[PDB]
RNA sequence: AGCGCCGUGGCGCAGUGGAAGCGCGCAGGGCUCAUAACCCUGAUGUCCUCGGAUCGAAACCGAGCGGCGCUACCA
RNA sequence: AAAAUC
């Protein structure tokens, strides 16, 4: 139940953009979304999509920084959330 | 590097102007500076007076005109080709365009 | 003089929206409420000159079965701050109301002027598209 | 079209049936003053017991060109607003309710290179009616001037209006409604001003616009048929 | 043969919506065949067929498919529909669409009955359809009310009567419409007695059936008694669940325990 | 165990009563210098199985299947 | 208008 994984979208330009499906609803999204942004100085995205949930779309290319935020802010298990390659 | 000696503005001499809004994205600019032209046409055009004048009661009235005077902000009237650019030693001709109508 | 009877046209002619809409010689009662805009359906031609030929041309046969046989213009604009040209509508309104067999007598211009009273919208910089 | 809600705050058919069946015309007709003294045909609906038509009537204001109630071509340019207050019956009977311009001639008249005269003056009249009257003035070109504009000097503007203050007071107070009316017809108010200023400045295109009514006494019907027939 | 139009008249109207097949364009537009007035050809110029600019001129327009187009004039001398593809409105196409169907749907019934009858559709037309056209305005809602009410048929002749045994039965077979209405109740009792209690509650309930509405009040589990019910007016069946619940409520007030209600009757 | 929803051509919605729909894909092409965007072209089905009224049904029903949803573990 | 790469 309610799995977590990070997938990675290319774009023109080797430009990226990351996507977390999933998030725990303990920790509001707006809150996050400040501290995203200035830790990833990126732009970012509280998007809804049917049938998928509330995704926090962020800019570039980063998988062990937004993990890093995961393991500080509410994520406790390092063990549900999976990294894709792609 | 000076473009205008007037600034392009045309005060020289009173500190401060009132500012009037443009007609066309209503930014506000000084009155001097304002590039105004005066638009005095007919309520109806050349290619309806025909129509009104046979549908008109009385046989003699003539159609009134229009006038209202056009404050524009330097942008939309550089866009609107109202206001064109020129050589640099065309600047300084301040006569407005010679008539074509001759 | 053949008895004519005389009304108004009222023609408001915004750069979004064309009025056509006689009323009588007081002006308080109204005979017809036809608009521009509901003679298309794009809503991006509401002022669009076919529109606003189409309202007159229904203005015009309201007229004639309800007894009005001639007519005083009365072109307007939005008026106030936010323009003081006419509509781009509003003249071919005025032609067919022209053309159409109702006289016309009377033309003039009614756009509401101010003296220079209040702030127009937009603000400092205005728009910037 | 049908680009609509109906978010109506029902009925499952609504009988609008004929609006203009169950109105009726009315006849108007001008004061003596005015020589075309038919004005028109305004409609209403018809009379119904709790509801007389008359009251209705009585109140209703009336825009005519003058021109159309003199014949002549040289008033096409002003614009009378007569008030309904008393009906006859398949004819109404109105009274003088105030004077205007048509815009045309009031932007026509505002040209560049001269400053323009704008007098305002609040006045009882002979009987009762307090009116408040504009007037309108252009400093005229010389036929000799070089000078390109004929601009006056705020002195100038101040004894000018000064004096169309005078004249105007002068010839509100003495004269009544059908009095005044029968100077302004002519105009010759406009005649009188430019004779007073032509002492301080040249004057041009002197106009009396905008005769604006701000308070009527107790209506007399004897005085309402003596200005008409 | 299948040739008459749905409607009383040959040539369209003004300012009519209609929906029309498209067959062939070739340079002007499409004159296309209508399918909703007298089979006629009407052409639909390019920059009246697509509210965006011409970039897929093969795609908002389909060889051999149905779209719907209005009528801006009509040449009533000659031969000559003018259409449009724009000039529809967003909420509008979907009453055309509406419309269309209900054409093609009292076309397809007259259709049957033609080519079993093998008369020509356009005296089954006059004969009928457009007597019922207007006297109610419309065919179809005067099919919905001779279900209900025959003496829609009086006043008008029929080719044969056979003709009318073969339709009535052909919109009782397709135009038919025993509304389900479920009610569910929550018995939440704590007394001595209850299971008797329901069972002569429900035998109660079961004996006010009626020959045409049955009624078998089912379990789904211990609170739960849920009431299905038919109604063929959709009236009867909110008085029976009402009567029922009079029923219950009466039963359980003198054995000790209580019955509650979730869903009151409803369709 | 009982009552509600569904049955692709790869995926979804649509018509459900003239007999194979569209978009999304996928593949190729064109646009071009070149990528997206955009413009064309296709090739896939007893639209789950079995019966029935019906000229006719994938569509209307039903006698069964698979997967979802609620009641709720129903001695 | 929307214009992207380089
Ligand atoms: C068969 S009765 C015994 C208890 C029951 N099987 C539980 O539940
Ligand atoms: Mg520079
Ligand atoms: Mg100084
Ligand atoms: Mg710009
Ligand atoms: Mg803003
Ligand atoms: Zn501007």
């Amino acid at each position: 139940s309610n799995y977590i994984h990070i997938r990675i979208q290319q774009r023109n330009g080797r430009k990226t953009l990351t996507t977390v499906q999933g998030v725990p609803e303990e920790y509001d999204l707006k809150r996050i979304l400040k501290v995203l942004k200035k830790d990833f100085a990126c732009n970012g995205n509280i998007v809804k999509d049917p049938e998928m949930g509330e995704i926090i779309q962020l800019q570039g290319d980063q998988r062990a920084k937004v993990c890093e935020f995961m393991i500080s802010q509410l994520g406790l298990q390092k063990k549900n959330i999976k990294i894709h390659g792609f | 590097p000076k473009k205008r000696a007037s600034n392009g503005r045309n005060k020289k001499g009173r500190g401060h102007v009132k500012p009037v809004r443009c007609v066309n994205c209503s930014r506000s600019v000084p009155k001097d500076k304002a590039i105004k032209r005066m638009a005095i046409r007919n309520i109806v055009e050349a290619a309806a007076i025909r129509d009104l004048s046979e549908a008109s009661v009385y046989a003699e009235y003539a159609l009134p005109k229009t006038y209202n005077k056009l404050h524009y902000c330097i942008s939309c009237a550089i866009h609107a080709r109202i206001v064109r650019v020129r050589s640099r030693t065309d600047r300084r001709i301040r006569a407005p365009p010679q008539r074509p109508r001759f | 003089d053949n008895s004519q009877v005389f009304g108004v046209a009222r023609i408001f002619a915004s750069f979004n929206d064309t009025f056509v809409h006689v009323t009588d010689l007081s002006g308080r009662e109204t005979i017809a409420r036809v608009t521009g805009g509901m003679k298309v359906k794009a809503d991006r031609d509401e002022s669009s000159p076919y529109a606003a030929m189409l309202a007159a041309q229904d203005v015009a046969a309201k007229c004639k079965e309800v007894g009005i046989t001639a007519v005083h213009i009365k072109i307007r604009a939005t008026g106030g701050t936010r323009s003081k040209t006419p509509g781009p509508g509003g003249q071919a309104a005025l032609r067919a109301l022209a053309r159409s067999g109702l006289r016309i007598g009377r033309i003039e211009d009614v756009t509401p002027v101010p003296s220079d009273s209040t702030r127009k919208k937009g603000g400092r910089r205005g728009r910037r598209l | 079209a049908v680009g609509k809600n109906k978010r109506l705050s029902k009925g499952l058919k609504k009988r609008v049936v004929d609006p203009f069946t169950r109105k009726e015309w009315y006849d108007i007709k001008a004061p003596s003053t005015f020589e075309n003294r038919n004005v028109g045909k305004t409609l209403v609906n018809k009379s119904v017991g709790l509801k007389n038509a008359s009251d209705s009537l009585k109140g209703r204001v009336v825009e005519v060109c003058l021109a159309d109630l003199q014949g002549s071509e040289d008033h096409s340019f002003r614009k009378v607003k007569l008030r309904v207050d008393e009906v006859q019956g398949k004819n109404l009977l109105t009274n003088f309710h105030g004077m205007d311009f048509t815009t045309d001639k009031l932007r026509s008249m505002v040209r560049k290179w001269q400053t323009l005269i704008e007098a305002n003056v609040t006045v009882k009249t002979s009987d009762d009616y307090v009116l408040r009257i504009f007037a309108i003035a252009f400093t005229r070109k010389q036929a000799n001037q070089v000078k390109r504009t004929s601009y006056a000097q705020s002195s100038h503007i101040r004894q000018i209006r000064k004096v169309i203050s005078e004249i105007l007071t002068r010839e509100v107070q003495n004269s009544t409604l059908a009095q005044l009316t029968s100077k302004l017809i002519p105009e010759v108010i406009n005649k009188e001003i430019e004779n007073a200023t032509k002492d301080i400045f040249p004057l041009q295109n002197v106009h009396i616009r905008k005769v604006k009514l701000l308070k009527q006494p107790k209506f007399d019907l004897g005085s309402l048929l003596s200005l008409h027939g | 043969t299948s040739h008459c139009r749905f409607y009383e008249n040959k040539y369209p109207e003004i300012d009519d919506i209609v929906m029309v097949n498209v067959q062939q364009i070739a340079e002007m537009g499409a004159y296309v065949k209508l399918l909703e007035y007298d089979n006629i050809e009407g052409m639909i110029l390019l920059s009246e067929l697509s509210r965006r600019r011409i970039r897929s001129i093969q795609k908002l327009i389909r060889v051999g498919k149905n779209d719907v187009a209005v009528v801006l004039r009509v040449d009533k001398e000659k031969g000559y529909i003018d259409l449009s593809k724009r000039r529809v409105s967003s909420e509008d196409i979907i009453k055309c669409e509406e419309k269309y169907q209900k054409s093609k749907t009292v076309h397809s019934i007259l259709r049957y009955c033609a080519e079993k009858f093998q008369i020509p559709l356009e005296e089954l037309y006059k004969t009928i359809a457009w007597p019922l056209s207007r006297k109610f305005g419309h065919a179809y809602e005067a099919f919905k009310l001779s279900i209900i009410d025959e003496t829609v048929w009086e006043g008008i002749e029929p080719p044969s009567k056979d003709v009318l045994d073969e339709l009535k039965n052909y919109i009782s077979k397709r135009l038919t419409p025993a509304v389900k209405i479920r009610a569910d109740v929550e018995v939440s009792c704590f007394s001595y007695e209850g299971i008797d209690a329901i069972k002569d509650a429900l035998k109660s309930a079961e004996d006010m059936s009626t020959e045409q509405m049955q009624v078998k009040v089912k379990l789904v589990a211990a609170p739960l008694y849920v009431l299905t019910t038919q109604a063929l007016d959709k009236q009867k069946g909110i008085e029976q669940l009402e009567s029922a619940i009079e029923k219950i409520t009466e039963v359980i007030t003198k054995y000790g325990g209580v019955c509650n209600i979730t869903m009151p009757p409803k369709a």
